[PDB]
């Protein structure tokens, strides 16, 4: 079997294949996660270079791992499917053996472990993918939001963004997100997430996707018109 | 030892691109143009054979359009031999699903499976990727008529109308201009042929340089029919649409 | 052998006998048939002595690894299922095991799982396993209530083993008692059946068939 | 290119030496061993204020009597911790006892040189392993990706290590109390950290015979930081 | 205990003038217990028909297997499989499980689309082909069917006459077998039309 | 395990399964639920060898739940029954076969029809208006053959089921400690708590 | 058909004192009605103040002891010459035995020594690894002849104080090493009279804080 | 698992003051057929060890080849192969005993009973037994098969315990062995008159005696024995 | 240069550079001495610390009751090779009831190290070993190089500045070989030998490591206050 060590150290102590995997994430469409007091919202960018697209059947950017946890990503689309599949299998395996669904932290730790493994295994390259994993632990009302990256490090975030121009939207979130008082309602959280994407997106038409996750497996994706109403209200307040 | 001669087919560039995937896509850009158009009452698949000869036996020839099952077909752009490897795998996958669940495989599930196979060749094994892009035309009872494409990266996307192979930039602009959502199969047939006629590198578009196929619910009542067009039938539709 | 375990208001009572036989030959009267998996979990020994000892000690190692990795006490459900899934892999090879995995957690409350070498895993309120199980069930069924005090429940478990020890030839020696609370199990001593029988006879007025 | 297991002309393994450079870029971790216990402390170093700092887990329990702090590519440490936990528990299963701190450290270090063309590269993380056993008492070990481990009275790893080690050279003596060691770790962390030290961007822990391995609450550490500030202002 | 007589059932096939016929009972049982009266044992892949008697799980499994294989055949060959070729595929497929066989008694029936020649064949559980001119029998009442077919059959029967002969062969054989009956179906097969007839019979 | 019954009426499927668990000499439990929900509109009851029954049922449940998440779509009862049959047909030629018999009751939301499938441990599948496993059919089928109509209401189906259980309680030597009854219709799965 | 097992007879006895422990065994090795050896040592010093005997099928017994001695050696190598405690040795032997759960060592194993508080300790194993700490334990051929005697004379079972008539038990007073050896000798002398496989010689290994001492006594050779 | 086909009967042995003696007859039986009459079942290893084998002859010939290969292997890169690092009886035995127990543990035994007789470097007598089960034991006298039942009782009258060994000369020991071989010839139906005897002495070394015969037999009393009870003639 | 990328490549003058680079790791290692008489064999090793807070890296490893070694170079490689020796010593005892000859132990180490010098993918061992032992032919001292070369000697030294101790032993050859039945005097000679390799630093109580094996002496290691007698 093909055993070649592709991920190796360089004289300055860097693993370039892992660092170049991050450059693939930088190229990917922007993704953002914001947690309120009783919800988490995942926002995603859709590049409008592709029209004549069939939006019914085209792979959506946010994926359910279980009924209570969701995963979005920035980077190589094909790579992300492999992580999503593995995560979904592990979620069902956890329910089968422990008789309890995965915690958000556990699911994150698993996906991050798979990513790490691909940075020191022979014959494989790292995943060119960073993920945002969000949801609520079983029988718990505290919102959860985690991030992973190609190296395999992971951590919890009050709010976070990944992908292209993520430096700009992180700048926005760092000045607009207050920890002492997070977005108290679904409306406030969605509004802040749409606002953060409008710093980068271009047109507020079919370029913004929003998914709201609430406790007790209550997950819904907002439609074009519902998002368009947020886009309208934001700019009308801005004209002042 | 052997390391000396390893090209390392599954590595990132400094910019975060997969060298071999990008170069395979360059190969595919020289292949004959294939077009897919989705209508309300069916799907059209049209494709251009590459600079043929008068001595080529056309009626027994197949390089572009392949049947995966009774409900799903593909148009090929790239290395034909590479495509046939993947096609046979997809045919087996469809039958595995049918044996397991006693239902015809949904179109996306088949497309995802083939795309995942392509993905694997970019991440592990140290082998070159498949130099193939597919257009999938298919029907199932969940989403109805569906058009997809997949490329050597293993990424796939859904489309109302799409082109692969040569002159896709020019072809996609022409499709984007004349396509409408309430369009019918007969109109889509005309659009596909008109687009190929304008984008072709050949002097004129003739029956011997084309492969054509439709997927219609124009099958008596509540069922779907695949029609791979014969050479004479391509000749007739060229006269009907006013190209020859 | 006679082992029992039952759920009640104040947690779980576990009671076992102490005898081990090789045919008619009494090899031991001092066998520990309650396995202390960890400070919060107990398991009972019936069927194969080695099979129960080995795999329930192993179970404790797996439960310890779980709480290191997850930073949280393992559920009785998850602990019992690790053992049942393990023995199910060995099914047909000749393992002999009939055990009650007993614990008390926040999310579950007091919980008992009957786990068995042919793959069975049953949640329940009252379980009795061994050659003297039928004798113990009689005393249990006719005297059991949810609202038993800890004192009365401990006696009921002790008295039920005594009933089995008396009638069943392969049960006896001594009685070991345990009380499982949310904060852990508590050992309630070793009680010689010889001395216990006469004490219970006099104080209770039972066993009038026996001269003392 | 060149072998992954290649020797340099100086007699050093290229990949091992390069992994040591990755560890120099890592956040600081400090350990101090005393007769009353061993203290472990780390710099958290959050990349952004929106990152919830309590999810940064750079101090980890291996068993009740053994703790561990890390520095470098911290993702690489997860499989090392897993192995260590498994080794500790397995030995207890086989021998009905606690495992010696040295024997645990040796088991972790056996993984280090299992790379070639087994894993594709060395680990890019260094570990401070602290613990207690009956035979050798309170101990602190430094486990490297070379497979070598040294026992230390006190040790610092990461980006501020050589400055911190020079400070530990002067401050450590054989009569240090646990409280004195706690303040000393906090003092030296504060010295080498970029950002200002508080309870949210630094973490303390210890291992004692009585109570075992404990990660300190942010409230507990905050009081020790306030105690440190006052005693430095006292002269 | 004997896998070939747990579920019960029968299949019979006959040739005629420019036609073939294949028929089966509809019973599925668990030994003495009758479970289903709608268990059809005849399947078709294009114009080739396959009857299968024996262990019912294997009957279902083999139908799914030959559907799988004939679908792939068609995609690659760009034509429907013929009875002679399909017969060889059944034989091959059965013999590959020589030392762990499917407990079945398959029967092939069809007309070659090019030559127009009527074709029937039978197999044992490991693939030995029996290519008879006249008739093929299979199942728990195979002895009874041999007796009926051997006396009732004559060559070159017209489609509507052949229907009566095969129907009477099946029915009377099934009525002398505890594990067969509970309904019956007869296929009459010509070069470009196939008729399927359900028979009325005693339900004990 | 012992008695599992099934009946498909006009607009629902009803599954009835015994509550007793016996380990040789003693009845260990009298409230055991011998069923698993595979999807919101599909229920599977089971009976066979100890351990293997629950192991198989939960394994199937996990696989169908995995499919549901991957595709964001509920498989039809027919599709689920075919998947289950293949697993049992695979199992019968294994080193150690699953000795498990099942009934699959589902409501097809596409066709708006209830469906009942009977599958034994060999992988023998049949679609039926009413079915059973083991000796249960020997006592109950003569009553079902007489009274069953395809246009029965759910309430009539339950009454016919009560008559079947009464005959079982009269003529069967074993005490199976009554039955848990569950209904599968367009609105999902619910348990009849008084029977 | 080939039978991989055999029976070499023999009887062994382990008794735990207050600050000592003894492990005794007869020296006769047999098959069927023949004597193989009148002196074939059966109790072994395994190092770290632990004595061991694996009675039954002698080939399996020798294999197990040999593997345990090897385990002690490697415990020293792997854990900085740490002394293997009697409880740790016991758990280790469980794993050696259960490792052959489905093709067992056909032996009854007993080990003796001192625990970590200096008190006398004996552990007893079944063929597949189930074990327990015990005060008094006989194994092998004449175990049924010896144990009832020990119940009576060591634990004072069924013995009450004169004058009380069953009301007050005889108190469990501690026995010396000299007193225990007397009971061991009388146990084996009695077993020799009534069991054909017991005889020839008796070898006793005594364990104290000072180390491991041996004593040998002749038994009847018929 | 197998069955023995061509077999060899008793091997007998004992210790004496300065060394050990071992003996075995030259027969290879095929059930009740006395098929092969020139089989050597004592196999010397160097000048200090003799391995006596009974049971299956094909397995004996295999063991014979293992011991031959052992000597070759010991000589490799060993300048002291004929001195301090020569093969000892104890080394040869432990090797065989390992093999026998390993083979029984794979359920494919070498169907033999073996006695290893020799003298160690320090002059100590070595005598130990191993069989198809891997069972081992030592004693002042050792014997296999019929020898265990008939030879041991006779040899134990000369050396009953350890303290009798220094009191037993080589002449007395050989005499006892030779008498035992006669008794076995009288009473074992699978024995022969022809046998081999080997003495390993710490002073005089290895003496290997071939083509020995049982002599001084008593048969004359048979002429007076008539019928089975009442027959006078 | 162009021929040092892997162990599978000879240079134009027939040299194996990866092996030579592995040999260089030994020269960087701390000094250790070995010497023997007819009755005893001694190892003396200068242990190296990382700093003043650190412990002194152990240099001597026991392989059996009658055999053991001292190391200089990559310590994990010594652990691998000493583990292999432990196993081979153990196999000899279990299977043949025989203590493994020191010469045969040297042959086994040579062959294990050789396989890593002729195959692609692997690397040579980066450690040198001094093996002492007492077997049936008396006291022995071996020197192992990771090239595969094993040599039997009266005395030697390996590591940094080992040439000083090696010259001293070459002078003292006739004296220390005659030190029979006097373990203390043989260690004294070894301590005096290793002193010829010291610069700036001297032999302290936690610096020095000594091991001995002999006629009626199992392989035992002395550290701490047990070597203060010889300082
Ligand atoms: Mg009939
Ligand atoms: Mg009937
Ligand atoms: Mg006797």
């Amino acid at each position: 079997g093909y055993d070649r060590a592709l991920s190796i150290f360089s004289p300055d102590g860097h693993i370039f294949q892992v660092e170049y995997a991050l450059e693939a994430v930088k190229r990917g469409t922007c993704a953002v996660g914001v947690k309120g007091k009783n919800c988490v919202v995942l926002g995603c960018e859709r590049r409008s270079t592709l029209k004549l697209q069939d939006t019914r059947i085209t792979p959506s950017k946010v994926s359910k791992i279980d009924s209570h946890v969701v995963l979005s990503f920035s980077g190589l689309n094909a790579d992300s499917r492999i992580l999503i599949e593995k995560a979904r299998v592990e979620a069902q395996s956890h329910r089968l053996t422990l008789e309890d669904p995965v915690t958000v932290e556990y699911l994150t730790r698993y996906v991050a472990g798979v990513q790490q493994r691909y940075t020191q295994s022979g014959g494989v390259r790292p995943f060119g993918v960073s993920t945002l994993i969000a949801g609520f632990d079983p029988r718990d009302d505290e919102p959860k939001l985690y991030q992973t990256e190609p190296s395999g490090i992971y951590s919890s975030w009050s709010a976070q963004t990944i992908g292209r121009n993520s430096k700009t939207v992180r700048e926005f979130l760092e000045k607009n997100y207050d920890r002492k008082e997070p977005p108290a309602t679904v409306e406030e959280c969605v509004k802040l997430t749409v606002r953060s994407l409008l710093e980068v997106v271009q047109t507020g038409a079919k370029n913004i996707e929003i998914t709201v996750v609430k406790p007790d497996s209550d997950i819904v994706a907002l439609s074009s018109e519902e998002i368009n109403q947020y886009v309208t209200q934001i700019e009308q307040e801005k004209q002042e | 030892g052997s390391r000396r001669y390893d090209s390392r087919t599954t590595i990132f560039s400094p910019e975060g691109r997969l060298y071999q995937v990008e170069y395979a896509l360059e190969s595919i850009s020289h292949a004959g143009t294939a077009i897919g158009i989705m209508a309300s009452d069916g799907i059209v698949l049209a494709a251009e054979r590459k600079v043929t000869s008068t001595l080529l036996e056309q009626d027994t020839s197949t390089e572009k359009l392949y049947k995966l099952n009774d409900k799903i077909a593909v148009a090929v752009a790239g290395l034909t031999a590479d495509a046939e490897i993947l096609i046979n795998t997809a045919r087996i996958h469809a039958q595995n699903y049918l044996k397991t669940y006693n239902e015809d495989i949904p179109v996306e599930i088949l497309v995802r499976r083939l795309s995942d196979i392509k993905q694997g060749y970019t991440q592990h094994g140290g082998l070159r990727p498949f130099g193939v892009s597919f257009i999938y035309a298919g029907y199932d009872d969940r989403y109805g008529y569906q058009l997809y494409t997949s490329n050597p990266s293993g990424n796939y996307t859904g489309w109302k109308a799409i082109s692969v192979g040569a002159n896709t930039s020019a072809a996609q602009t022409l499709l984007q201009m004349d396509y409408k959502d309430d369009m019918k199969v007969d109109d889509a047939i005309e659009l596909a042929l008109k687009t190929l006629s304008k984008t072709t590198d050949s002097s004129a578009l003739t029956y011997d340089r084309l492969e054509f196929a439709t997927i219609r619910k124009g099958a008596n009542d509540g069922e779907v029919y695949q029609k791979i067009f014969k050479p004479q039938e391509i000749k007739d539709i060229l006269v009907k649409t006013g190209i020859t | 052998t006679t082992t029992l375990a039952f759920r009640f208001q104040g947690g779980i009572i576990v009671a076992v006998d102490s005898r081990a036989t090789a045919g008619n030959w009494v090899a031991s009267q001092t066998v520990k048939k309650v396995i202390e998996i960890n400070p919060f979990l107990l398991g009972t020994m019936a069927g194969g002595a080695a099979d129960c000892q080995f795999w329930e000690t192993w179970l404790g190692s797996q439960c310890r690894l779980h709480e290191l990795r997850e930073k949280e006490r393992i559920s009785v459900a998850a602990a019992s299922k690790i053992l049942s899934n393990l023995v199910y892999q060995y099914k047909g090879a000749g393992l002999s095991m009939g055990t009650m995995i007993c614990g008390y957690t926040r999310k579950e409350g007091p919980t008992i799982y009957y786990v068995d070498s042919d793959g069975t895993r049953l949640k329940g309120d009252i379980f009795c396993v061994g050659s003297g199980q039928t004798f113990a069930y009689g005393v249990l069924d006719s005297n059991y209530k949810w609202d038993l005090s800890v004192e009365d429940a401990l006696y009921l478990g002790k008295r039920s083993i005594l009933a089995a020890a008396h009638r069943d030839a392969y049960s006896g020696g001594s009685v070991n008692l345990y009380h499982v609370t949310e904060d852990g199990w508590i050992y309630h001593g070793n009680h010689d059946v010889g001395e216990l029988f006469w004490k219970v006879k006099e104080e209770e007025g039972s066993f009038n068939n026996v001269i003392g | 290119d060149r072998g992954v297991s290649t020797f340099s002309p100086e007699g050093r393994l290229f990949q091992v030496e390069y992994s040591l450079e990755a560890i120099k870029l890592g956040s600081t971790a400090i350990g101090i061993a005393t007769k009353e216990g061993v203290v472990l402390g780390v710099e958290k170093r959050a990349t952004s204020p929106l990152l919830e700092s309590d999810s940064i887990e750079k101090i980890v329990e291996i068993d009740r009597h053994i703790g561990c702090a890390m520095s470098g590519l911290t993702a690489d440490a997860r499989s090392m911790i897993e192995h260590a936990r498994t080794a500790a528990v397995t030995h207890n299963l086989y021998y009905d006892e606690d495992i010696n701190v040295e024997s645990l450290t040796q088991s972790v270090c056996d993984l280090a040189l299992r790379f070639g063309e087994l894993m594709s590269r060395p680990f890019g993380v260094a570990l401070l392993i602290a613990g207690h056993d009956a035979d050798d008492g309170y101990q602190l070990f430094h486990a490297e990706p070379s497979g070598t481990f040294y026992r230390y009275n006190a040790k610092a790893i990461g980006s501020g290590s050589e400055g911190a080690q020079a400070e530990l050279l002067n401050e450590w003596h054989s009569s240090l109390t646990l409280k004195e060691a706690e303040l000393l770790v906090l003092k030296i962390l504060k010295q080498v950290m970029e950002e200002k030290l508080d309870e949210n961007n630094a973490q303390l822990s210890c291992i004692t015979k009585q109570d075992g391995f404990k990660i300190y609450d942010n409230e507990k550490t905050a009081e020790l930081i306030k105690e440190l500030k006052e005693k430095e202002a006292a002269e | 205990s004997d896998p070939s007589s747990i579920n019960g059932g029968i299949v019979v096939a006959m040739t005629g003038k420019d036609c073939v016929a294949i028929a089966c009972d509809l019973r599925l049982g668990s030994q003495s217990l009758g479970v289903s009266n709608k268990f059809e044992k005849i399947f078709h892949y294009g114009h080739v028909f396959l009857g299968i008697t024996g262990l019912a799980t294997d009957v279902t499994t083999l139908n799914e297997m030959f559907r799988y294989k004939t679908n792939l055949y068609k995609l690659k060959e760009e034509r429907a499989i013929e009875p002679e070729t399909f017969t060889q595929l059944v034989s091959s497929s059965l013999y590959e499980r020589r030392f762990g066989p499917y407990f079945v008694g398959p029967v092939v029936a069809g007309i070659n689309s090019k030559s127009g020649k009527p074709f029937i064949a039978g197999f044992d559980l490991i693939g030995c082909i029996d290519e008879a001119k006249d008739f093929i029998v299979s199942g728990t009442a195979s002895d009874q069917l041999f007796g009926m077919c051997e006396s009732l059959y004559e060559p070159n029967l017209e489609p509507e006459d052949l229907f009566e002969t095969i129907s009477q062969a099946l029915l009377n054989a099934a009525d002398r077998d505890a594990l067969s009956g509970w309904g019956a179906v007869v296929y009459i097969i010509k070069k470009d039309e196939v008729v399927k007839r359900y028979l009325k019979m005693r339900q004990d | 395990m012992d008695i599992i019954l099934g009946i498909r009426v006009q607009d629902s499927v009803i599954l009835a399964s015994s509550k007793a668990v016996t380990r040789g000499i003693s009845v260990l439990k009298d409230s055991d639920d011998k069923t698993r929900q595979l999807s919101p509109h599909t229920l599977m009851s089971f009976a066979g060898e100890a351990g293997d029954t629950v192991q198989f049922a939960e394994y199937i449940q996990a696989n169908i739940q995995l499919y549901s998440i991957r595709e964001d779509y509920e498989l039809s009862p027919q599709a689920v029954s075919s998947f289950v049959r293949q697993e049992l047909a695979k199992s019968i030629r294994s080193r150690r076969p699953y000795q498990v018999n099942v009934l699959i009751g589902g409501y097809d939301k596409k066709k708006n029809k209830p469906e009942l499938y009977q599958i034994d441990y060999l992988g023998t599948k049949v679609e039926l208006p009413y079915g059973a496993h083991g000796y249960s059919g020997f006592y109950t089928f003569s009553l079902l053959d007489h009274h069953y109509r395809p246009d029965m209401t759910t309430e009539e189906g339950l009454d016919l089921l009560k008559l079947c259980v009464q005959e079982l309680e009269k003529r069967m030597p074993m005490d199976f400690k009554g039955v848990i009854v569950k209904i599968v219709d367009k609105d999902g799965i619910r348990q009849v708590d008084d029977f | 058909q080939f039978n991989p097992y055999g029976d070499n007879g023999g009887t062994i006895l382990g008794i735990a004192g207050e600050d000592f422990a003894v492990l005794a065994g007869d020296t006769r090795n047999i098959t069927d009605y023949s004597i193989n050896s009148r002196y074939e040592p059966k109790v072994f010093d395994c190092g770290d103040n632990i004595v061991m005997s694996a009675n039954g099928f002698a080939a399996d017994g020798d294999a197990l002891v040999k593997r345990f001695k090897n385990s002690v050696k490697w415990y020293h190598f792997d854990h900085n010459d740490k002394k293997l405690s009697i409880n740790s040795a016991a758990r280790n032997i469980q794993h050696l035995l259960y490792g052959k759960r489905f093709f067992p060592y056909y032996v009854h194993t007993i080990i003796a020594g001192l625990d970590e508080d200096g008190k006398g300790a004996v552990y007893s194993f079944d063929p597949v690894g189930s074990y327990e700490r015990e005060q008094c334990r006989a194994g092998g051929a004449a175990a049924s002849l010896i144990m009832p005697f020990l119940d009576n004379q060591v634990n004072f079972k069924n013995q009450y104080e004169p004058g009380t008539n069953g009301k007050v038990k005889k108190p469990l007073k501690y026995l010396s090493v000299e007193e225990v050896i007397k009971l061991v000798r009388d146990s084996f002398t009695s077993a020799t009279e009534r069991h054909i496989q017991v005889g020839d010689g008796l070898e006793i290994l005594i364990v104290t804080k000072d180390g491991v001492r041996k004593e040998f006594y002749e038994l009847k050779r018929d | 698992t197998q069955q023995p086909i061509v077999t060899g009967t008793s091997v007998i042995s004992m210790k004496y003051d300065n060394g050990v003696i071992i003996a075995a007859d030259n027969l290879g039986s095929y059930g009740s057929l006395l098929r092969f009459n020139g089989v050597e079942r004592l196999i010397p290893v160097g000048d200090n060890t003799v391995v006596g084998i009974s049971g299956d002859i094909s397995d004996m010939q295999h063991i014979e080849r293992l011991l031959k290969d052992l000597v070759t292997e010991n000589a490799y890169d060993n300048p002291l192969a004929d001195a301090e690092e020569a093969l000892e009886p104890s080394y040869i035995f432990e090797y065989l005993a390992t093999v026998m127990y390993q083979r029984r543990s794979k359920m494919n035994p070498l169907w033999n009973a073996i006695i290893v007789a020799g003298v160690q470097s320090n002059g100590d007598q070595f005598l130990r037994y191993v069989n198809l089960l891997g069972v081992t034991y030592s004693s002042p006298t050792l014997a296999t098969g019929f020898g265990a039942h008939m030879a041991n009782p006779l040899l134990r009258k000369v050396v009953d315990r350890e303290s009798d060994i220094p009191k037993t000369t080589v002449q007395v020991a050989e005499e006892a062995i030779v008498n035992a071989m006669r008794v076995l010839y009288y009473r074992d139906a699978r024995s022969s008159r022809n046998f081999s005897l080997a003495i390993i002495d710490k002073n005089t070394g290895l003496t290997f005696k071939k083509n020995l015969q049982v002599e001084n037999m008593k048969w004359d009393f048979a002429k007076d024995i008539k019928g089975y009870g009442t027959q006078k003639i | 240069n162009n021929y040092d990328g892997d162990t599978v490549t000879f240079s134009p003058t027939g040299r194996l550079f990866q092996v030579e680079y592995a040999l260089e790791a030994i020269k960087q290692g701390s000094v250790t001495v070995g010497l023997r008489s007819n009755t005893h064999a001694v190892l003396v090793a200068l242990k190296r610390n990382a700093d003043e807070l650190s412990s002194y890296q152990k240099k001597i490893i026991k392989c059996d009751e009658h055999m053991g070694l001292s190391l200089a170079g990559l310590a994990p490689d010594a652990r691998v090779l000493s583990n292999y020796l432990r196993q081979q010593c153990n196999y000899s005892s279990l299977v043949f009831n025989r203590k493994l000859a020191v010469e045969r132990a040297g042959h086994l180490l040579c062959d294990k190290a050789q396989k890593n010098t002729q195959s692609y993918g692997g690397r040579p061992y980066g450690v040198g070993l001094l093996i002492i032992g007492y077997d049936k032919s008396g006291a022995h001292l071996l020197e192992f190089q990771p090239s595969g070369n094993v040599t039997e000697l009266y005395g030697t030294a390996i590591g940094a500045r080992s040439q000083g101790a090696k010259t001293y032993l070459e002078r003292t050859l006739d004296t220390f070989i005659k030190i029979d039945g006097n373990p203390d005097e043989l260690i004294k000679a070894g301590v005096e030998a290793i002193s010829q390799s010291l610069r700036d630093e001297s032999l302290t109580v936690d610096n020095l490591s000594i091991a001995i094996v002999g006629k009626d002496t199992p392989f035992t290691i002395y550290d701490g206050e047990a070597v203060a007698k010889y300082i």
